[PDB]
């Protein structure tokens, strides 16, 4: 109710407080007013959230100001806040405030902290333009807004490099992403004059009853824009890389905040991507091969933080099969369960590795219940959801769901899909903590206890069960395509996924409760080597996107280290000075050589008078 | 009416300047300062008083004052100046470009100041006389005498006669490089005006009356070709841009900012203005070697400002880079593109100056100009490098900047007229972002022990931060709200394309 610029001037206006203050205020004044603009975009999203019940779910619009007006380009701020927007809406502004509400703990005690608030507050900004925006520019606005604010948080810590350098291959690759997306943008330019998405609704099939062959190309490369902002296949490098930050970015980045901006794209669009139906599978057949790359990468290496980000990966891009079903509210059930298991699962960790006290790895510590149980509860409620664990888990409705409409759909293949990802989640759910917290501890993990983060911790923790599975997101104001449901067999593919998911938990208890040296031996034998370089290499992808480009680049880069056409047009200038040199040369002072010029000139100038 | 005086109050302080000198040497800082003043003045007049906001279809001939005076009768030369919309921006642009180049030359006494200063009025006078031209050699004269004094700056102000790389290389590149094409286009001008003589009977060097001389084809072809020269030695254009990072790199960075920021307008509104008015089509021929230079030009400049190690010849390789998306908007046939050129341009020349006037203000407090010595200043720095991270950051196409607006509605109208090489042209993005980041991280981010001399930092007093405040807002309320100056040059930008439409 006129209130949606509060949910972006209000944290954008404490961002400049903070961009000024360069450490120069104290520790409390400036936790306090980094909280407090998140708080206040959580309120006023609570009250338009209430309003919006109020509303009969009927969407409001607010223009604020034209952008730009050429007589035929006409853009506008225009906000909606629909069902689906306020959805994601709520995610972030919940979401935020929770993983902003731990970095109130978590930041104190080193430099960079007026710093750290002022860029996290500038990342929550971009990311609420981008799914409140009306207007596909806008919301470019809202993709290149939230990538520079990845860049300033992943290379937050300026003073070693390798997280300083690590930060410009995101950038690269979201760049990238934002070309194929700017590149539909003028196709829809040329081809349906106006890019509100509504008037683009009633107004792509009115315009398009001659050609559409040219469409595919722009949804296509629409969707090349949508993928690579987030995670999948074809450009699929980054993620691995984005955890050399701190906890608290990694989560805001991996867990529900920038990469729900590739769903968003895809759900917005569902009717545009709907005037083409194989590109609308087309997503669902790049989804389907990437959930049998994104998995077991986490069982590889000994990075906690590299396992958390192999999993977001994986379950990105089952978000991206379940829009390609046709599932489309299912979907952001699946993203509402799933930002507050992911977030909390990624915090959770922070703590412990506060406690572990620069250890980084997974082989060397064990008997972890002992030291404190939090977080041990923590990984464990995280795990169970993940898994599709029937007992009171918050996001195995949605797999059911998804599951159900696949089925709908008829693709065998893509159960096949569904059937292997649900035994692959099981498989890294609990060998983590399996390998981590059993055993036995020669280095103390010092447990730490407070109740600045034991409150969000029990928030999270009563937040990320199945008691948040029962708030039901706003979904009947948009009226989308319908997700269709089937009766009968959903108490079969209920039990099929228990099932699944049992014995990848039991199998993982069984790697856990043998002896090791068959998980020894095949961590040594070199067929399972080979295949964990081969996936070291994840399919070769990070090399072939290396090696196709870049040291041509940097060869090319090599070869333009002196500028080459500055010289090839300098070449007047060198043969005017020798050719100067050679006539002062002809010069000579002897005076017998004078009178022969002139004897030369008079024979020359005959000559040339003779042949006229 | 107020033309005569907008152009002359530049060569009257020159003049006041070196009187006062003899009087006192405080004394023409302060003059400078209220007599470039004075000069924003009548350009902020013009544009509140006149009618910006005018009849979109009003013909080629549309001008809010024209002044006239007969020069030479013989030829019909006359001080034909005359006051478009666009050419209000550039001359709105120029005077706020002169309050900075004499601010940042403020607190520098030297030997001789008055000097200096009478020189620094000549070359910003002699780009407002460009910029109102309409007489083909007033616009020549003024286009060859803002020139000369550049040179002077570079030569007795690159460094005082200590080191001879200040002359023969720098300087005498800029002056030679130059002033060639400058004499291709007046042979052009004499080429066009004697066969307007045999069609009319007349000796006229006037420009409305020679925009639509009858010429048979094959013959406007090589006159559209020497236009194009003396307008792409100014500009960056491939060819022909060896003197730029070297003329950059050796002037003091007051002299970079007229340098840069503003006589590299002045091609881009001769190719909008005098080029393609004169000759549609031998411009509608020449189009796709104007647009494969273009895309030549966004690729070429950012390899080669990936590749450089200084500051003053980086930011002098963005440049060319920024100036191949102008020439593409220029040659194509759409109102838009042509619109989103001219936001590019004042965005260019405000996203330059302030790079330029930090670039200068660091080497001043570190003494070291090389960029991968030093690193990790940003713990000694209270405020230079968190403006510089935006400068650099608006130099790309960042929203909230000009330059975004500007660069993409280029390619939009880029590609509603042609779609191949637009796709080619958007990939200059990712390679701004590249130099950019180059330039952030080696400078600012690392240790400040990668230099000896990063140890002992001086503080930043308030009138550099007052004028790079100043630029920083004004740069984000042209990238968020645009709509002011595109109104303004709407009817000049239309007649231009309509003509060009038309006329092929």
């Amino acid at each position: 109710m006129n209130m949606l610029a509060l949910t972006i001037i209000l944290p954008l206006i404490g961002f400049v407080l903070l961009a000024f203050s360069r450490g120069r205020w104290s520790e409390n004044v400036s936790a306090i007013v980094g909280v407090g603009s998140v708080g206040l975009a959580a309120l006023v999203t609570a009250f338009i959230g209430v309003d919006f019940f109020a509303n009969g779910e009927q969407t409001y619009s607010q223009p604020l100001w034209t952008w730009m007006s050429v007589g035929d380009f006409n853009i506008g701020f225009n906000l909606v806040l629909d069902g689906l927007s306020l959805t994601m809406l709520s995610v972030v502004t919940g979401v935020g405030f929770l993983i902003h509400m731990y970095a109130s703990w978590y930041m104190r005690g080193e430099e960079g902290y007026s710093r750290f608030f002022a860029y996290t507050n500038l990342f929550i900004a971009s990311m609420v333009v981008l799914v409140l925006a009306d207007n596909l520019l806008l919301m470019y606005l809202g993709w290149e807004g939230v990538g520079l604010c990845s860049y300033l948080l992943i290379g937050f810590y300026y003073t070693d490099p390798k997280n300083g350098a690590a930060a410009m291959k995101a950038f690269v690759v979201t760049r990238v992403g934002d070309v194929f997306l700017a590149f539909a943008l003028f196709i829809l330019y040329n081809e349906l004059g106006t890019l509100n998405f509504r008037e683009m609704v009633e107004l792509a099939p009115a315009h398009f009853a001659d050609g559409n062959n040219m469409l595919m190309w722009a949804t296509l490369m629409l969707l090349g824009g949508a993928v690579g902002k987030s995670a999948q296949l074809p450009l699929q490098t980054w993620l691995a890389d984005a955890m050399a930050g701190p906890t608290p970015v990694s989560a805001l980045i991996h867990a529900a905040t920038m990469v729900t901006a590739g769903v968003y794209l895809i759900a917005r669009t569902h009717g545009l991507f709907l005037m083409t139906p194989e590109v609308l599978h087309l997503v669902g057949i790049v989804g389907a091969v990437t959930l049998l790359l994104a998995g077991f990468a986490a069982l590889v290496q000994t990075d906690i933080k590299r396992v958390l980000a192999y999993s977001t990966m994986s379950q990105i891009g089952y978000m991206f099969l379940a829009l390609g079903v046709q599932a489309w509210d299912a979907a952001i059930f699946h993203l509402m369960t799933h930002a507050f298991f992911k977030a909390l699962l990624f915090l959770a960790s922070g703590s412990v590795i506060l406690a572990c006290h620069h250890e980084q790895n997974i082989f060397k510590m064990g008997g972890l219940r002992k030291s404190i149980p939090l977080v041990y509860l923590c990984f464990l409620v995280g795990g169970a959801a993940l898994s599709a664990l029937p007992l009171v888990t918050a996001g195995f409705f949605s797999k059911d769901e998804i599951l159900a409409g696949a089925m709908a759909n008829g693709h065998i293949n893509l159960m096949v899909a569904g059937l292997v990802g649900a035994f692959m989640t099981s498989l890294y759910t609990f060998r983590m903590i399996f390998i981590v917290f059993h055993g036995k501890e020669q280095i103390h993990a010092h447990a730490v206890k407070g109740v600045t983060h034991s409150l969000p911790l029990i928030v999270l923790l009563i937040l990320s069960t199945f008691v948040g599975a029962l708030i039901v997101p706003p979904l009947q104001g948009v009226l989308p395509q319908t997700t269709e449901l089937a009766h009968g067999s959903m108490l079969t593919l209920e039990i099929t996924s228990g099932v699944v998911a049992v014995v990848g938990i039991l199998l993982a208890a069984w790697l856990w409760l043998g002896k090791r040296t068959l998980v020894t031996s095949i961590a040594n034998s070199a067929p399972g080597r080979l295949l964990s370089t081969w996936w070291y290499n994840a399919w070769g992808f990070d090399w072939l996107y290396d090696k196709v480009f870049v040291k041509p680049f940097l060869g090319i880069a090599w070869l333009l280290k002196r500028d080459p056409l500055n010289s090839m047009m300098n070449i007047p200038a060198v043969l005017s000075r020798f050719a100067g040199k050679g006539l002062l040369l002809s010069e000579n002072g002897y005076l017998r050589w004078y009178v022969a010029s002139m004897s030369i000139g008079a024979v020359v100038v005959l000559a040339l008078l003779m042949v006229l | 009416m107020l033309l005569p005086w907008l152009i002359l109050i530049p060569f009257i302080g020159g003049f006041l300047c070196w009187q006062t000198e003899r009087f006192g040497v405080k004394v023409p800082r302060w003059i400078a300062l209220i007599t470039m003043g004075l000069t924003l003045a009548l350009s902020l007049q013009l544009w509140l008083q006149g009618g910006y906001s005018l009849t979109q279809s009003a013909g080629i001939p549309q001008w809010q004052s024209e002044f006239d005076m007969p020069w030479i009768p013989r030829f019909g030369i006359s001080i034909h100046l005359a006051i478009d919309g666009l050419s209000l921006l550039m001359v709105v642009l120029t005077g706020l470009l002169g309050v900075l180049a004499v601010l940042c030359s403020w607190k520098e006494i030297e030997k001789y100041q008055g000097f200096f200063h009478l020189n620094l009025m000549w070359i910003l006078g002699g780009v407002i006389g460009v910029f109102l031209a309409i007489d083909m050699f007033l616009f020549f004269f003024f286009w060859e005498m803002m020139l000369v004094p550049m040179y002077f700056l570079i030569a007795l102000w690159g460094h005082k006669a200590s080191d001879g790389k200040t002359r023969i290389t720098a300087a005498t590149k800029f002056f030679i490089y130059t002033q060639a094409s400058g004499l291709v286009m007046l042979i052009a001008i004499l080429a066009l005006v004697f066969v307007h003589y045999n069609a009319t009977g007349v000796w006229t060097f006037n420009y409305e009356e020679l925009l639509n001389t009858p010429m048979s084809s094959g013959v406007e072809y090589l006159l559209m070709l020497g236009f194009f020269i003396a307008f792409a030695v100014k500009m960056p254009v491939v060819p022909l841009h060896g003197w730029l990072p070297d003329a950059h790199s050796q002037a003091p960075t007051a002299g970079s900012v007229d340098l840069a920021g503003i006589l590299l307008k002045t091609a881009a509104y001769g190719l909008l203005r005098f080029s393609l008015p004169l000759f549609p089509n031998a411009s509608a021929e020449f189009a796709p070697i104007a647009m494969w230079l273009g895309v030549i030009g966004i690729f070429y400049g950012a390899w080669m400002a990936f590749a450089q190690t200084d500051i003053k010849r980086l930011i002098a390789y963005t440049s060319v880079s920024h100036m191949g998306f102008v020439l593409i908007a220029i040659y194509t046939g759409s109102q838009l593109a042509y619109q989103g050129a001219v936001i590019q341009m004042i965005a260019h020349g405000l996203s330059a100056a302030g790079l330029f006037i930090l670039c200068g203000q660091l080497y001043e407090r570190i003494h070291t100009r090389d960029m991968r010595m030093m690193g990790g200043l940003w713990s000694k720095m209270k405020w230079l490098p968190a403006l510089s991270l935006f400068f650099a950051v608006a130099t790309l196409g960042m929203p909230g900047t000009g330059n975004f607006v500007g660069e993409f509605m280029i390619l939009f109208g880029s590609f509603q007229v042609v779609p191949v090489i637009t796709v080619i042209s958007t990939f200059g993005l990712v390679f701004a972002s590249v130099y950019s980041l180059a330039m952030l991280h080696r400078a600012y981010f690392g240790k400040a022990k990668s230099q000896i001399a990063s140890q002992e930092l001086p503080g930043m007093s308030l009138r550099e931060l007052f004028m790079i405040l100043l630029l920083v807002v004004l740069l984000v309320l042209l990238g968020f709200y645009p709509q002011p100056i595109l109104d303004t040059s709407h009817s000049a930008i239309g007649n231009i394309q309509q003509w060009f439409v038309n006329s092929v």
